[PDB]
């Protein structure tokens, strides 16, 4: 069950219930195609069906050729640098050493799937998925009648485009794509093909499962790799996702500008929460996903990367308690740009409405039925269809849950306008709070010098003759000469 | 995810004190909001006190207000409830919860819960 | 009907001349399939052209086993909206009890018809494709289930063409997870699209601009994969409404403006932010900042309301003078002074600073203009690109008239010693505020330093008394003592 | 080969060895498919062949309609604004204009491939690449069937297919790209006829091993542009690369923020590197590539393309020397968010590892085989197969190299925290340096209004009374004028 | 798409004043810049004035210098040219105008225009 | 790419001095860093010193330095190494060397190799 807090304090919203599915590793297997190694039928003749066998020949050659030219070959910023296709690639390294095309040739005679193990002690599951070369050498060529270069059935002409069409396919997937693909086409592997993977796999039962009732957002994951074609054998490594980590509790946080509504124009001062993104539990602390429109969200289930994540402590989640908590440093942006928009979130809207725009919620079929004042504000979306802000007309997500409206001071009327650090894109409570501390200290040490340097003495009079002083004032000493002052008590 | 378990329930007689606890495991509560609910027999479970880090922001009901304390350890690993001044009226199971999210009373928006302790006070 | 200004003082562009075409709303429709539930032909033989029937037939059962499984500068400052929210809306009212049945209740003796679903929405479904009728009734009977053959090798390639579309959707989805954009001739044809066209709530003029550009609409359509059952394949195909249309649009191009001092390091710079399409819309100003993602065929401009800012009419006074009372015109500051070029509508933005070598040549590279040192501009009249450094610009060619409108660059009235140089989403106005906080700042530090000055301070600790003079300290007995003369 | 060195000091690592292939220029080609001008064929009906030519003609005349009426139409924001098919669009225009197409099909009557010079006075070579027009003209309206309507060859149903495929896919790829494609299929120009117009290019023979030896990655930055059909022509231009910089040196720069490692969760400050990306040496200076993602690596060939590109001096190598060097002002940026990560170089992982963070290294057969600590550390691949930084696992490069660690303080902690700016997108070592110099001096002159007030002496008493100064107190002037008193010099 | 209608033409004698003005319809002059212009018989359009905004930048052509006064309303619903002193060759029928852009007195970069009206001054 | 040619080898007694030059074509040495290596008959290529800008820091072999002297001229097309207090055992072929990235002394590092001058000193 999906539920979703609206906080009017930060002008943000937490949708929650969600369940984890992140990518944290890789596993790769060895796809090889049997192939026939002959060249031109070699005769000529009138017959108009050999034409076409051969015009499907040469298509084939076409395809071997080209594959033989390919083997020769807001928080956002704070995140790391993969290599995405490295484990894959390594495989398909150890594929090029000279031998190894034997070991999954052999291992594969009897059998179309076989666990492999090669230089490097790497060991690999390698299947068979069709074999041309059975069919051109013992199935095609032995009908070509040679003295009169003709075969005899239509039929053997549509069967073979049906057996080389797939070949054909995943050339022209790798030579647009400089041997990589990603999704992983059908024609690369089969949904039979796939889950067959996915079931022979060293995984969980649960891992096992959740991929195989996701096998369309697996293949998203994916990649495809050419790697060899030599000695009657083309191989592409196929680099699946694994889901090590299944089942936690995720989130996903929406932020919006919550800015002042001062009448004045330039008046007003913004803040926005930059830590939008999706958050799942993950072994003692919480994976951060920036990006969130990269995970994938089927039903309740999230599917997203770590490669795409930082790793934060839990206290993460206290910025949607108390922005000021003292135990994490909540991450903001400031500005004085209060443009109107909507962030649509799960269960929701928030509608950040500023200036003359004008700013709504509608029902399919009662036109109108809230007008947002200026400020950040939410509705539900339940009995909301679209919300208009400006001359945006959003639809609102209709899926079920409910949503919690927590009502509660804007933090942004906390702030002194005219020491407050706009223009801040990567900061943080206690970084604009520290900034602030230093404006306000900047004021009071210069107060507090000025009122005190009027219980000090300024400087006498410069006129080569001696002063004393006397009621707060310099007087001549020379008044005072030639007086014997007694003291008479 | 996080597991909870209440212990510390029992009978008191009216005017008395108890002091109920809920320890975490799986993980601590750090980046929790725990919560304690009460539910009497024949009515809906309602909202006691809440806290999200030790020595942090408090927020208690209305009928508790004055008697109750809520607090959590350092180590963020136990919740403690406690009850001051007990009332016939505050018997009940009392329940720990916990959730991710804000500081939020309704039931329903708690994610996590523990299995529940007794407290019984006698007139 | 193009034309172009460039603002020397600020080192930006405006073409203007364009129309607009913006996606405002959405229009759904069902798409149905219908289906055989043949999962076999049960008999036995030798025949090859059944053997190539029995392989096509498990192409269709593997299609419908695989459709199962998938039914069950200033861009930051936009919002976030939910693209499919409404087609998947409609989607998930399709799996309710009951629904599908209305569908093929409908659309039993028509081939398109409008439904009126549970949750009170009205929509157009059509029949795009009866493979119940063509596999039950033309192909099944056909064979001979004796012998286990069929005649004729054209009955081979009919079920071929037939199942096609059927693979190829399937395919789309099963690699898209279900959600494809554009929508591909697959989904939807080029002929079941402009019918589409002509049963939406929009105007003849809008009718007739998108079905005069379908290959557009295509491109910002989505197809959602919605449930395969009782014989029925459905997806949902959500269409722009280009609610918005024939409305004046302009462009608005900018590049760096910089100080050209020679010392390498002491120069500042500021770009303007606001660079991208505006076009009028409804009083207000639609501004969509990545125009990259806006679509422009001959004049026409066909963006996204979902990308852009609802702004005041008065951001247009940005180009008629920067420091304009009415509008806080978006600036960025910064000391990288990098040469670069911008490639506008009708011409180029030159941004030249240091030794980088700058020019514009013509069809024959001869040279027609060679840089100095700032902010310039050419027109492709006679231009076909420009060199920057290592870089070369084609410009684009299309007909037009430019205006180089003089002025003096304005980062020449700003003081370097109080410049907030490194701030990347300011304006005008705050750039101002912060330099008055700089001078502030500095004038208080001087007013501290001249009011703390010229007090005394202590005198010598001798058990002697001292009185002030010419700003020291001397001995009282200096004025005060006579000559001591000991005697006896 | 390949070589790589981490410099310690700065977190940052240079991959090098590389050599360079940039796209410069483009050259644009014209592509034509010859038409028949068939509108409809009149059939009695009943022959299922006919029936069947029927419907691939359909196909044939939609794909006429369709095309018809597409005729009728972190430093990486320095970087400048290009229009990418200019170049290509600009000879699309001059094809509109009428006189030209005849010119083309003149030019192209007897042969194949024929330079043709336009209005324009350019020279653009053009190819015919297909005729369907002499196809249906000749093989099938010759064999219409009879006026019976009745074709008598299931082989020549089967070959209109095989002829009309090309352009029907050719309609496809422009239906949904809006008339512009990239990358270029093989449907747009197959493998042959790239390889054959490579052959035609104003190149040196360098640059046509270099295009034909790596022609998957010209195809991806390739574009096709559909232009006119008209006259019974279809003509699209092609627009290749031109690879005007080839086999100069290029080196790759890596990144990762250098912090303080204080166990004070808030305390610490952080540096980051922001030049990171690719540098290749281009006439006297260095083309810097912010984008390294964007740029395509074929083993040690860099393609980049110089509209991603800026134009720096030399000496910006002199970054990796000492980024204090005085030859050129090193790009940096600041902050105080310590959170941890990895950067995957092109020999090893930079792991960036701060706070309560697990960072460890490991290979397949034998598990962890070094823990980082706190800080910024690296490891190459030799003998290292993964890294993990918190809740994400990386999988390194494996590419054989020689990687050097250079030794040297970390540079962050030559900076006093009390007057470090925190807070810069786009700085630099001299801009950093001078901030912090005018915030010293905003220091000290604060301490000297405090020093000066510290020594001034208060106020004299207030009573109608004479004072003078006299061992740190005010003291009666009558006090010495009761007595007489001596010259004490 | 703002659309101009030019009012307040007709005959006057040298030294007297006229004052015309221009309508908005469709939309306010808001963010437009407004020119006048002229065009004598046998003579091209010949640039007068033009104004961006209620009390803002204004510029005249120097041969209208000190005796034309342009302004616009603070609605910018309509803009005036106030003519005092005129002259025989001031004869011209008078356009308004309107423009995004800038303040350019170009009347081929002016893309919005009105119907003109005629003004004749006699001696 | 950076060419590099060595110049200035020979013969000398015990005691005497040489000076090797080494000139840059196609590019010059800027934002390079040039080292100069010798290699004695049936040893490895060993580091003599390296400089990485006209008037910047140098690094010298534990070998060499009080009495070799590196430098680049303003220009940065030669790298100079001024030789002094030769012994018998500086008896090798020198090379000069360049490489972008950093100034170290592993000789597999640098890019970039003159074709060596000869250096012989006598007892
Ligand atoms: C920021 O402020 C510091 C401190 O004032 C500047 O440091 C440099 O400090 C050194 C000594 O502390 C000065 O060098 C001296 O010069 C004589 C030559 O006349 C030399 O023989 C001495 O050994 C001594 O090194 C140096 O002048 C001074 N820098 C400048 C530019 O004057 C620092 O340079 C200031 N700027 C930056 C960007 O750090
Ligand atoms: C058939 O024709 C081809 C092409 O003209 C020729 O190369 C070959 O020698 C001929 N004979 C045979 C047996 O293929
Ligand atoms: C590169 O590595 C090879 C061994 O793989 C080695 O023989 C050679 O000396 C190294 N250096 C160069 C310049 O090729
Ligand atoms: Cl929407
Ligand atoms: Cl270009
Ligand atoms: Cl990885």
């Amino acid at each position: 069950n999906i539920t979703e807090e609206f906080y009017q304090s930060t002008c943000s919203a937490v949708s929650k219930g969600y369940l984890s599915a992140l990518r944290t590793g890789w596993y790769t297997s060895v796809i090889t195609i049997e192939l026939s190694n002959i060249k031109e039928i070699k005769c000529n003749g009138t017959d108009a069906k050999v034409k076409l066998i051969k015009q499907e020949l040469d298509k084939y050659k076409n395809a071997v050729t080209e594959l033989q030219l390919l083997m020769q070959s807001f928080l956002g910023f704070l995140l790391g640098v993969g290599s995405a296709i490295a484990s894959g690639v390594a495989v398909s390294k150890v594929l090029h050493l000279e031998g190894e095309v034997n070991k999954i040739k052999s291992a594969l005679l009897s059998t179309n799937k076989a666990v492999v193990s090669l230089s490097n002690g790497v060991s690999v599951l390698t299947s068979k998925v069709l074999d041309l070369k059975n069919y051109i050498d013992k199935q095609l060529l032995p009908i070509v009648n040679k003295q009169s270069c003709s075969i005899p059935n239509i039929e053997t002409v549509i069967e073979f485009q049906q057996k080389n069409n797939r070949l054909l396919e995943i050339t022209r997937e790798f030579s647009v794509n400089a041997g990589v693909t990603t999704p992983v086409s059908t024609y690369m592997l089969t949904n039979s093909e796939l889950l067959s993977l996915i079931n022979d796999m060293p995984i969980t039962n649960d891992q096992k499962k959740l991929m195989s009732n996701n096998v369309q957002i697996v293949r998203q994951q994916s990649y495809s790799i050419m790697s060899i074609i030599k000695e009657e054998v083309l191989a592409y490594v196929v680099q699946l996702p694994l889901y090590g980590v299944i089942d936690t509790p995720c989130w996903k946080l929406h932020t919006s500008p919550l800015c002042t509504t001062n009448t004045k124009e330039g008046s007003n001062i913004c803040l926005t929460r930059t830590d939008r993104g999706w958050y799942c539990d993950n072994a003692g602390s919480v994976s951060f996903f920036p990006q969130a429109e990269t995970c994938k969200v089927q039903s309740n289930r999230v599917f997203c990367d770590t490669m795409n994540s930082l790793t934060l402590p839990s206290e993460v989640n206290l910025c949607n308690v108390d922005i000021f908590n003292p135990k994490y440093d909540c991450k903001i942006m400031t500005s004085k740009t209060d443009v109107s928009s909507s962030v649509i979130t799960s269960l929701g809207a928030i509608v950040s409405c500023y200036g003359k725009t004008k700013c709504t919620a509608s029902n399919k079929n009662r036109g109108i039925i809230k007008t947002f004042s200026n400020g950040c504000d939410y509705v539900s979306n339940k009995g909301v269809d679209t919300v208009s802000v400006g001359n945006t007309l959003y639809y609102v997500n209709k899926q079920e849950g409910k949503s919690l409206y927590v009502k509660g001071e804007p933090i942004i009327n906390f702030y002194d306008p005219l020491v407050f650090p706009s223009d801040e894109f990567d900061a943080s409570i206690s970084q604009v709070n520290e900034k602030i501390n230093q404006s306000l200290a900047f004021i009071r040490k210069s107060d507090e010098l000025l009122s005190a340097i009027g219980g000090y003495i300024p400087e006498a009079p410069r006129d080569g003759q001696a002063y004393v002083r006397k009621d707060g004032e310099w007087v001549l000493l020379s008044t005072f000469l030639g007086s014997l002052e007694v003291l008479f008590q | 995810q996080v597991q909870l378990q209440e212990s510390g329930g029992g009978l008191v007689q009216a005017g008395g004190s108890l002091r109920l606890s809920c320890a975490a495991s799986g993980q601590t509560f750090s980046g929790y909001v725990t919560g304690w609910f009460r539910q009497a027999p024949g009515k809906e479970r309602e909202f006691v006190a809440l806290i999200a880090w030790s020595g942090g922001r408090l927020y208690y009901a209305d009928s508790v207000q004055g008697r109750f304390t809520i607090s959590r350890d350092n180590a963020e690993t136990t919740v403690y409830l406690q009850m001051n001044s007990l009332k016939p009226e505050d018997t009940a199971v009392y329940y720990c919860a916990a959730k991710r999210g804000g500081a939020v009373t309704a039931a329903e928006w708690y994610d996590y819960w523990g299995q529940g302790t007794q407290v019984t006070v006698s007139s």
